[PDB]
């Protein structure tokens, strides 16, 4: 019992769904990454290798479109807008290895590494990232090796009782961050060692996101 | 010396305001509205379901004709709905998909939106070309855009997470007035019916009343224990209600300059995302993190009913200007229209 | 001298808010209750309209 | 007891599988945002429940000639229609189950390259193509489904091949290959390849999450392949045995009717495999209740 | 600016075929439904065909159905009308009309300049053929319909057009009361049921012309005879 013009309006609405479906499917096959990490943590160096308030960066790697979002300019409370990223494929977290004997510029008494560990568990254990895999970057790996010889790791970690070498001290720090995972069942942490001249930084994110995609497919297909 | 003396005077002024509010607290709103009968049980059914959003819906706003509404979702789509037929009138692709607010102009010719991109984009709905185009991008806020509301085709007020509110001249693209004084992220704003005042709620658990023309903060309302997420003017413009993360809704009065009533329950431990009033103001509808929308009795602080039709957090809701229907948006990507039956 | 400048502004702001006229809570409560009563009949959500007048049949 | 145990077994299977299949259909419809929009797994899982529902709705029209007196009461026109309708649901459900496992193989081993053609529009076209192939695969069933005069005044619906001495072989063998053997090979091959390639080289296999991830998928790939095998192998083993058998005995008749029930039990167990082994699906169903 | 240029008209033999084109510029062509309306020499307007937005719905007039084909090319923003077996009854000026359909839209708001072709059902009645008028005086124009144009949704699908001499038709009133964009506020549409009145307060020189009332309650769209205003 629709008039000739009411029926034409209905046909217009179904043409909009023809375009919402086209755009919604295009957004569903793309990868959304949340780029987190602190001041002088190497966050901007990673962007320099993958070329307002929020800085969105797009790039293509092996027939896969990534949307990496940098929210370093958002000085507001993180807990308020962090839920807007519920549903990203993975989180890229940048940690500076060399910032273990250093202290924060403002606090002048809190260690930089402890700040990241507090930042990591605030993100890893966040309720919106319950099943969101985290890509943990341990940047400045080469500079950390030089600084271990001069400054022992016991300054940052009193409980450490180990060799004064990179191959053992770095692994202790790496497992300390992965130890902060309060739920080792619903999520995984992917850890990679980058540098200022590396070429495998984008490959690790591509591999880690691929494993997240497989995990999401299993849940949708009902295998999980 | 001078700094220490000045900060002691501020405490004395704060005590003076607190004593002034206590002086005029002769009675309680609960005592005043004890005699009136309750609204009973409010049962609302889903008359319409608006499908097409493919991500979390964060905001919606009714048009002044009480038939068209605009909703914003983080699928990067602004959709204008014909609520009578569920037809989509327009679909506006947003440049930034992280939208947090949307507004419908009272004339119906413009819509506004903005989020983490710190930009208020104005879209022209009535063009000779037959499509919606961006007419203005309001830049100047240094934080995310949390709420925006048109006063007319040329003026709009926006609240941001950079602790400031701004009044904009749309034609020139410049903010004529800047509203400063909040110490936290401002999450929402509501315009008075005469569009001469507006209230804003921030994450410092305080609500400030601003004069649009003069451009200063007239009154500050405190009492919440956590960040305020939602705010809505009472239909007569003499009061407003807020919703916070402390699982409470509070009704503040402008003229009494203090809180009048709190809307919370012991079972409710989740945050509140959106608040709105019915046409008579007797019902206060609030969206919650617990996947439900609770309709409250504003006068008696009783939960009149529940809208349970969503599988995720109810992020937004709104009541028509004529009071005929209420729309609720949610992170489950659906919009629902509710009203009662005889 | 940022802190001392902010202190003067905060004190000056509190003076404006402390000089406003405040009515009794009973007077304010009555006005809110009166407005709801006057517009109760024209509120479809409070009092559902007959199906003939409901656009969402 | 014999006249009471067998009707109860078929009736229990019919009711239990209808409840499960109707739950899968309702849940997939109510979880939709835009029809044919990023729901390729949901399209397959709701078509498998429709065919399984058809396989059980037509069950009482096929077993009433096995319990009361072995007489067809619906005439020769319904005998051709009911036999073809029942046989179509068996072939169609097996094909959707096979295609629902190739879909899961593509979603895992090729998660990037399969996004080009794992569209809901393509998934619907594939399923509609399966029905067309199913109709072709049941063509001999309804071409030969006629009434059979048994000794006495009783008649029964059955298959009257033109040359039962020689045509009995291709009828049994072609159904075993197309409806049991080939689908089971593909279903088994797909799920074992999923377990061997469900995680990446860079994935931290030493972590609990990766091991816990493989454990649940392994017991789901085993359960799907085993339930399909157990419910249809005895039917097609006794089917091949009748070629050598000339005069069946009472024990063989009881075993044959038990195997028929197991075939119908396949459509009863498919919905619950998705209900139980999908934690995500199980949680959403409780929310609706 | 919004433009609609028609081409392909000319002198044709009886029983022949001719292809009319409507090129659209300055607006979203794929978002608008398109109509063909023709006007026989010294006669009123006659609707020819309709194609909806998205090309899903196509309508033809009974007098041309089976002989005319209407099509559109969205990438090229071109509207087509394929005509075959042209008769002497087809000699007319063919106008290209845009119409968009959503809640509150104004269909038939813009008309094309038209192309001339020369060959070698609700009844809308406008009994008053001509009305002598003087500038500055109020004029009322009446229209009648065989069926009630009020639909169950509350809309009254009556349209008013003005075709000044030498100019294309222009929309004045859409849905019997609403004023079209770019039309002076002095025009006002009033009606009820089957009887409608167009009131023109403070008539001016530009208002001189022929006024047509069209119904859009249902297809086929039919035009009135037309009321001419002369000084």
């Amino acid at each position: 019992t629709l008039s000739a013009e009411d029926k034409a309006a209905v046909e217009r609405s179904k043409m909009i769904d023809r375009n919402l479906r086209e755009d919604g499917e295009k957004a569903a096959r793309e990868v959304k990454l949340l780029l987190l990490g602190a001041g002088e943590s190497g966050k901007n160096t990673i962007v320099k290798q993958m070329k307002t308030g929020i800085v969105e960066t797009h790039f293509t790697f092996k027939d896969l479109h990534f949307k990496m979002f940098d929210v370093g300019a958002q000085r507001s409370e993180r807990k308020k807008w962090i839920h807007c990223f519920e549903g990203v494929t993975a989180i890229i977290f940048c940690v500076a290895l060399s910032d273990y004997d250093l202290v924060l510029a403002e606090d002048e008494e809190m260690n930089r590494m402890h700040a990241s560990m507090k930042l990591f568990d605030s993100i890893c254990n966040n309720k919106w990232f319950t099943d969101t895999s985290i890509i943990l970057f341990l940047n400045k790996k080469d500079l950390f090796e030089e600084k271990i010889k001069k400054s022992p790791l016991t300054i940052c970690y009193p409980e450490y009782a180990g060799s004064n070498t990179y191959e053992e001290a770095a692994a202790y720090i790496q497992c300390q961050f992965e130890d902060l995972n309060k739920r080792k069942d619903t999520k995984e942490i992917y850890t990679h060692f980058t540098c200022s001249t590396d070429t495998k930084n984008v490959q690790f994110v591509f591999d880690a996101v691929t494993d997240v995609i497989i995990k999401n497919n299993l849940k949708d297909c009902g295998l999980f | 010396s001078e700094l220490d003396q000045l900060r002691q005077e501020a405490e004395q002024l704060k005590n003076q305001i607190r004593d002034a509010r206590k002086a005029c607290a002769d009675a309680t709103l609960s005592q005043i509205t004890n005699n009136i009968d309750p609204v009973g049980r409010i049962q609302m059914r889903t008359r319409r379901t608006l499908r097409g959003h493919l991500a979390k819906i964060y905001a919606m706003h009714w048009g002044t004709d009480s038939r068209l509404l605009v909703s914003a979702s983080q699928d990067g789509k602004l959709i204008i709905w014909d609520s009578y037929t569920t037809n989509k009138v327009h679909a506006i692709p947003l440049r930034s998909s992280w939208v947090m607010t949307c507004a419908y102009a009272p004339s119906g010719n413009y819509v506004a939106c903005g989020g983490l991109d710190n930009i208020c984009s104005i879209y022209n709905l009535k063009t000779r070309e037959g499509n919606v185009r961006v007419s203005r991008e309001l830049a100047g806020h240094t934080g995310y855009l949390s709420c925006c509301r048109f006063l007319d085709d040329n003026q709009i007020v926006t609240s941001s997470g950079d602790t400031t509110c701004a009044l904009w001249d749309i034609e020139t693209g410049q903010q004529t007035t800047t509203f400063t004084g909040h110490t936290g992220d401002v999450m929402s704003l509501s315009l008075a019916p005469d569009t001469r005042l507006f209230v804003s709620g921030a994450c410092d658990a305080s609500a400030k009343l601003w004069d649009v023309r003069e451009g200063m903060c007239r009154q500050t309302f405190t009492g919440h224990e956590s960040d305020i997420n939602a705010i809505c003017f009472f239909p007569n413009g003499n009061a407003f209600a807020t919703g916070s993360d402390d699982a409470t809704c509070r009704l503040f009065d402008l003229r009494a300059d203090q809180e009048l009533m709190t809307y919370s329950h012991d079972n409710i431990i989740c945050g509140i995302t959106s608040v709105s009033f019915s046409k008579s103001g007797r019902l206060l509808l609030a969206g919650y993190d617990d996947f439900n929308c609770n309709v409250w009795d504003a006068l008696k602080a009783d939960r009149a009913g529940v809208l349970a039709g969503h599988d995720n957090r109810v992020s937004c809701l709104g009541v028509t200007d004529d009071g005929m229907a209420v729309a609720t948006g949610s992170w489950d990507s659906f919009l629902k229209i509710w009203n009662g039956s005889s | 001298t940022a802190s001392i400048a902010q202190a003067r502004k905060l004190v000056e702001q509190l003076k404006m808010e402390a000089n406003i006229d405040r009515i009794k809570v009973s007077k304010a409560a009555a006005d809110l209750m009166a407005y709801c009563e006057a517009h109760a009949k024209e509120d479809p959500l409070l009092t559902p309209v007959p199906a003939s007048e409901n656009p969402f049949r | 007891y014999i006249n009471i145990i067998m009707p109860s077994v078929f009736g229990t299977i019919c009711l239990l599988g209808i409840i499960g299949n109707s739950t899968v259909i309702f849940a997939v419809v109510k979880k939709s945002k835009l029809h044919w929009c990023n729901n390729v797994p949901d399209i397959f899982i709701i078509n498998l429940s429709v065919v399984d529902l058809l396989f059980l709705l037509g069950m009482p029209f096929m077993i009433h000639q096995l319990m009361g007196n072995g007489v067809w009461h619906f005439g020769e026109t319904m005998c051709t229609l009911i036999t073809a309708m029942d046989a179509n649901s068996q072939f169609t459900s097996t094909y959707i189950l096979t295609a629902m496992a190739i879909d899961r193989y593509l979603a895992t081993v090729h998660p990037i390259s399969s996004t080009k053609f794992r569209k809901p529009s393509v998934a619907t076209l594939v399923i509609c193509l399966l029905w067309a192939l199913s109709f072709i695969s049941i063509t001999p069933v309804w071409l030969y489904a006629r009434l059979i005069p048994f000794p006495g005044g009783a008649v029964g619906c059955g298959i009257r091949l033109p040359n039962p001495d020689t045509d009995l072989y291709w009828f049994t063998l072609y159904q075993f290959f197309l409806a049991f053997a080939l689908p089971f090979v593909v279903i088994t091959a797909a799920y074992v390849r999923i377990l061997q390639r469900m995680t990446s080289s860079v994935a931290p296999a030493s972590q609990r999450s990766i091991r816990l991830r493989t454990k649940r998928v392994t017991r789901t790939a085993i359960a799907i392949c085993l339930v399909f095998f157990v419910c249809w192998a005895p039917y097609y083993v006794l089917q091949l045995t009748q070629l050598s058998i000339s005069r069946p005995t009472l024990t063989f008749v009881y075993l044959y009717n038990a195997a028929i029930s197991l075939g119908y039990a396949n459509s009863c167990l498919n919905p619950f495999v998705y209900i139980v082994l999908c934690e995500t699906f199980r949680k959403r169903l409780v929310l609706s209740v | 600016d919004v433009q609609l240029v028609e081409s392909g008209g000319g002198l044709v033999q009886p029983g022949g075929s001719r292809k009319l084109s409507c090129s659209a510029s300055g607006f979203a062509f794929s978002s608008f439904g398109m109509h063909w309306v023709r006007q026989a020499p010294e006669k009123g307007l006659e609707w020819v065909a309709y194609i909806s937005s998205g090309s899903g719905t196509i309508y033809y007039a009974d007098t041309v159905k089976g002989r005319f084909t209407i099509s559109r090319d969205d990438p090229k923003n071109t509207l087509f009308l394929q005509m075959t077996s042209l008769r002497s009854e087809d000699t007319a000026m063919y106008y290209c009309v845009r119409s968009i359909y959503y809640y509150g839209s104004s269909p038939f708001d813009f008309w094309g300049q038209g192309t001339t072709l020369t060959v070698s059902d609700i009844v809308m009645t406008q009994a008053t053929s001509s009305v002598p008028v003087t500038p500055g005086e109020s004029v009322s124009i009446s229209c009648r319909s065989s069926k009630s144009l009020l639909h169950s949704n509350g809309n009254t699908y009556l349209y008013w057009f003005l075709q000044r001499p030498g100019q294309s038709p222009q929309l004045l009133i859409y849905r019997m009361s609403n004023l079209a964009s770019g039309v002076p506020d002095r025009f006002s549409g009033s009606g009820s049921g089957t009887a409608f009145t167009l009131t023109i307060s403070r008539l001016e020189a530009e208002d001189v012309g022929v006024y047509y009332c069209m119904q859009h309650l249902e297809y086929p769209l039919t035009f009135g005879a037309g009321t001419k205003l002369e000084l």
